[PDB]
RNA sequence: UGAGCCCGGGUCGAACGGCCUCUAGUGCAGAUCUUGGUGGUAGUAGCAAAU
RNA sequence: GAGACCGAUAGCGCACAAGUAGAGUGAUCGAAAGAUGAAAAGCACUUUGAAAAGAGGGUUAAAUAGCACGUGAAAUUGUUGAAAGGGAAGCGCUUGUGACCAGACUUGCGCCCGGCGGAUCAUCCGGUGUUCUCACCGGUGCACUCCGCCGGGCUCAGGCCAG
């Protein structure tokens, strides 16, 4: 009944389906070896299936599903640890997925390659952000932005900037902060002050 | 080397939009295209010097349809799980964060997409750099 | 190589486009006086030493006569005249040496502090200057031996009124 | 019941020397005229861009602070942009002699 | 990027407003356009010399052929009229802005009319419709000029 | 191709969207179309009923 | 008591003063009109003046939420800035000029030494869950193997446009 569940999934409804307007559908299922909704990549409509997933520890595993455990949703997948050596992991995928469809083997090798490349890229990126020290933070929220705009308007109104500058300059002129014979003002102006 | 895929050159047969006839004169007429249905309408009869109508001959190449000038196709993302779906399609698709995604979720999406090697079109959204 | 192909990236098919030697014009002979049509030495008369490959020509307008250093130029940007100067005495070994396609080629505190500053115009060389003198020595001697030619190579070519290049005899 | 200020910041609080100011921008900064004007505010201030071209080395603020400390600069100013307009001001006091680079004050430029 | 021309300091300007005023919009707009850009005392004398009959107000956009006298020679407009009530309302708003500038601390001898805007108010529902208006004028100080000092050598 | 759709910037303040099906009071340029609002005529004709 | 109903030009004419205001001699006819804010905290006080009006100042998260009050479209209007024109304007195709805006490949991998640290390495030991042969912990050490990290060295691959 692989074909019947495929017809039900593909032509009626699937909860793992992302329909895009750009010419491709995507599979939201975590065990999909390629995140695409097509006949060969369906983890549900294929009784024998294989995928490659990476644990939060960083260890990458190969997951194999057979027809004889298909009525056992808690026992669907057997998990096999893949080696850190890339070539040895490729040969492990070749050995465990012997006599499988060539599509599943090919996509498993591609997914393992992409996961190792993403791990290397992640290490390089983490080193670069550790060296630079930059970090993205959110901007001000609209309520906080409106608050700062209104209170800055009120503070600018209450500042009286030019009057304050003129008053402080005249105050500095009175108390002799510029010294005798000030270079700032005319001699008649300094005469009037005294 | 990280870019889009090798693709055939992007050719747009027409860059302008098809405006509705007499929509520049009346404010009650939107510029969205409406096919003229009058018998003596010279736009419908295709007289010289008039508006062209949209035809299937104006269609884009199937190898470069829906493709941005960078070569990627836009993929709308609402959360981190959505950018994870582009693990195997980092060279064919670019992430477009949805307009109603908050700032912290945007930071989560941008960080993960950089690690996955997926371009983000609107990465200059409501975020800023702290030293 | 190291990685399995992680995406269905099609390899290119084998192109049947081989590389065959460029066949120059019959007027591009060694020693022919050439009129440059483009560049910063535009309009200056030089002497072709050796025809290189893919359209490139090794030319040198004796620096003493006209200020054109040992340089390369595309053949589609030169006009070949009927005057051919004798190259007897000019060392062909030196010409072959300069004719190799690598002669005209080339994060810290100072790297940061040099950002935004104008690059310095480099002085030339002590061996390239000697190379120019080595070729020019015999070339200038032959050009002086030729009647009236030294004043010809020092004058820049230009078009006057009424002169039609289609009816000329360059 | 200042004393806590001069205990916490003895370099800022025996007269300080003449200031030499280095003004820079973000990583791929586009505010060159704005940062040049902000440098022209302060006496003895030079503006140096941070990346030269698009695909060059990305120097960090700590590296630039050490570089300017080794060249006798007194303080480092970083002008960070948002929508091609100045948004943040980062003032780092490089100090001198054996004192490490001092306190960093981060302000927001709004209007 | 391009930066817009920033507003003058609020310590150097004085604003007056009048809303839902029961005067005709067209006559008030023409009167406001006549006095736009002038000095304050000149506008005071013109509005007081148009309240009592000496001086004319020209009309350019909302121009009706009513009077053709020599008083329009100085404006170059052959159509000139004398609205009265708009002059009183503009006078009241001008002394309001003068009081605002005196309270704020501005020199009232160097005040010029930076901008004066007449907008339409909601129409009075009584088919005869009244045309009230809003008036928003902003006076500023004359721009002050400071002589430079010669640059020093280094 | 198109009807349209997605994102950025501003404003705003409590709900909303995609997909598979179901359903309909489901798509406007016109009907001397209905209701509301607003114009040129026009500060014109005139000081007339109302105001 | 409910609904695959309507949501203020809809749904009863009437969500609110509704068979009310108002019209007609009368029988009868019959509207328009909802939303501040969480809370009136509904703007004290100083100062113009006769206003259903302002300027400071204050409350509030916010007053460009001020009982003209959630948001605030278009028609239409005013101020400022730029450009063009005076025997129609408007439209299609194609360059140019000015102003403004955006910012191109998201720009990488592999080898060879030296040091360090972990392991899927050790036919090392103990434990847990299992699809019973696969996973996961804890402790040992670096003879081999494999991963990373740091300091040097080298090669290669790289987007677009011209000749
Ligand atoms: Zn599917």
């Amino acid at each position: 009944s692989d074909e019947i569940v495929w017809q039900i999934i593909n032509q009626q409804f699937c909860a793992f389906k992302l329909k895009t307007t750009k010419g491709q559908n995507f599979c939201r299922n975590e065990y999909s070896v390629s995140g695409l909704c097509n006949r060969q990549s369906c983890p549900l409509a294929n009784s024998r299936y294989a995928t490659v997933r990476q644990s939060p520890k960083g260890t990458i595993y190969l997951y194999i599903k057979t027809i004889e455990r298909s009525h056992m949703p808690s026992k669907w997948w057997e998990k096999i640890k893949l080696s850190q050596n890339y070539q040895k992991a490729l040969e492990q995928i070749d050995q465990r997925l012997q006599f499988f469809p060539k599509f599943l083997i090919h996509k498993c090798k591609q997914r393992l390659t992409r996961l190792v490349q993403v791990a290397i890229r992640m290490r390089r990126i983490a080193a670069e952000e550790a060296r630079l020290g930059e970090k993205l933070v959110p901007k001000m929220a609209p309520k906080i932005k409106k608050r700062e705009e209104a209170r800055e308007r009120k503070a600018l109104a209450a500042a009286k900037l030019e009057r304050t500058i003129e008053r402080e300059l005249l105050d500095r002129l009175r108390q002799g902060a510029y010294g005798d014979q000030p270079l700032n003002c005319n001699p008649q102006i300094w005469k009037k002050v005294l | 080397m990280v870019a889009a895929k090798k693709h055939v050159p992007i050719v747009k047969k027409r860059t302008k939009r098809f405006m509705r006839h007499q929509s520049d004169r009346f404010k009650c007429l939107d510029s969205a295209w409406r096919k003229p249905k009058g018998i003596d309408n010279r736009v419908r009869r295709r007289f010289k010097g008039n508006l062209a109508m949209p035809s299937i001959g104006y269609g884009s190449n199937k190898k470069t349809k829906h493709m941005m000038p960078s070569g990627h196709k836009a993929f709308l993302v609402h959360n981190v799980k959505d950018v994870e779906l582009l693990l195997m399609h980092n060279r064919t698709y670019a992430a477009e964060i949805a307009h109603n995604v908050s700032s912290r979720k945007r930071i989560d999406i941008i960080t993960r997409a950089k690690q996955l090697g997926v371009k983000v079109t609107n990465a200059k959204a409501k975020v800023t750099t702290e030293v | 190589q190291k990685w399995y192909p992680a995406e269905d990236e099609a390899q290119p098919k084998k192109v049947r486009k081989a590389v065959r030697p460029w066949t120059p014009r019959k007027s591009l002979q060694p020693g022919t006086v050439l009129i440059l049509l483009a560049g910063r030495f535009r309009g200056k008369r030089v002497v072709l030493l050796k025809c290189l490959d893919q359209g490139v020509l090794l030319v040198t307008g004796p620096f003493k006569i006209n200020g054109v250093p040992l340089r390369r130029v595309n053949a589609r940007y030169v006009i070949a005249t009927s005057v051919k100067v004798d190259l007897t005495g000019v060392d062909q070994a030196k010409i072959d040496e300069v004719a190799q396609p690598k002669y005209f080629t080339a994060a810290s505190e100072e790297a940061f502090f040099k950002q935004g500053e104008k690059p310095q115009k480099k002085p030339v060389s002590s061996t390239r200057a000697a190379d120019q003198k080595a070729i020019d020595k015999a070339l200038i001697a032959n050009i002086k031996k030729v009647d009236m030619l030294a004043s010809y190579l020092a004058s820049s070519f230009s078009l006057r009124k009424g002169d039609k290049p289609h009816l000329m005899k360059f | 019941l200042p004393d806590s200020l001069t205990s916490q910041f003895p370099n800022l609080f025996e007269p300080p020397p003449v200031p030499k100011i280095l003004v820079t921008t973000g990583i791929n900064g586009t505010i060159h005229k704005e940062a040049e004007e902000i440098a022209s505010i302060f006496p003895n201030a030079t503006y140096i861009r941070r990346t030269a071209h698009r695909y060059a080395y990305k120097y960090s603020v700590r590296e630039i602070a050490k570089f300017a400390k080794n060249r006798g600069y007194t303080a480092l100013l970083v002008v960070q942009e948002d929508q091609k307009r100045p948004s943040r001001l980062v003032v780092v006091h490089l100090n001198g002699e054996g004192v490490p680079p001092g306190p960093t004050l981060t302000y927001t430029i709004r209007n | 990027v391009r930066y817009a021309a920033t507003e003058i300091a609020p310590t150097k300007s004085a604003r007056a407003r009048g809303s839902y005023l029961r005067v005709s919009f067209k006559n008030t707009r023409e009167t406001a356009q006549a006095i736009n850009g002038w000095k304050l005392q000149r506008a005071l004398t013109f509005l007081q010399n148009v309240i009592d009959k000496k001086e004319a107000v020209p009309m350019r956009r909302y121009a009706g052929s009513t009077g053709r006298t020599a008083q329009g020679k100085q404006w170059g407009v052959s159509r000139a009229r004398w609205p009265v009530k708009s002059a009183q309302f503009l006078i009241g708003l001008l002394k309001n802005a003068e009081a605002n500038a005196d309270a704020k601390g501005l020199d009232t001898g160097n005040l010029i009319i930076k901008h004066i805007q007449v907008n339409q108010a909601p129409k009075q529902r009584r088919p005869y419709m009244s045309n009230p208006c809003h008036i928003e004028l902003i006076l500023t100080e004359a721009e002050e000029t400071v002589q430079k000092s010669e640059a020093v050598v280094r």
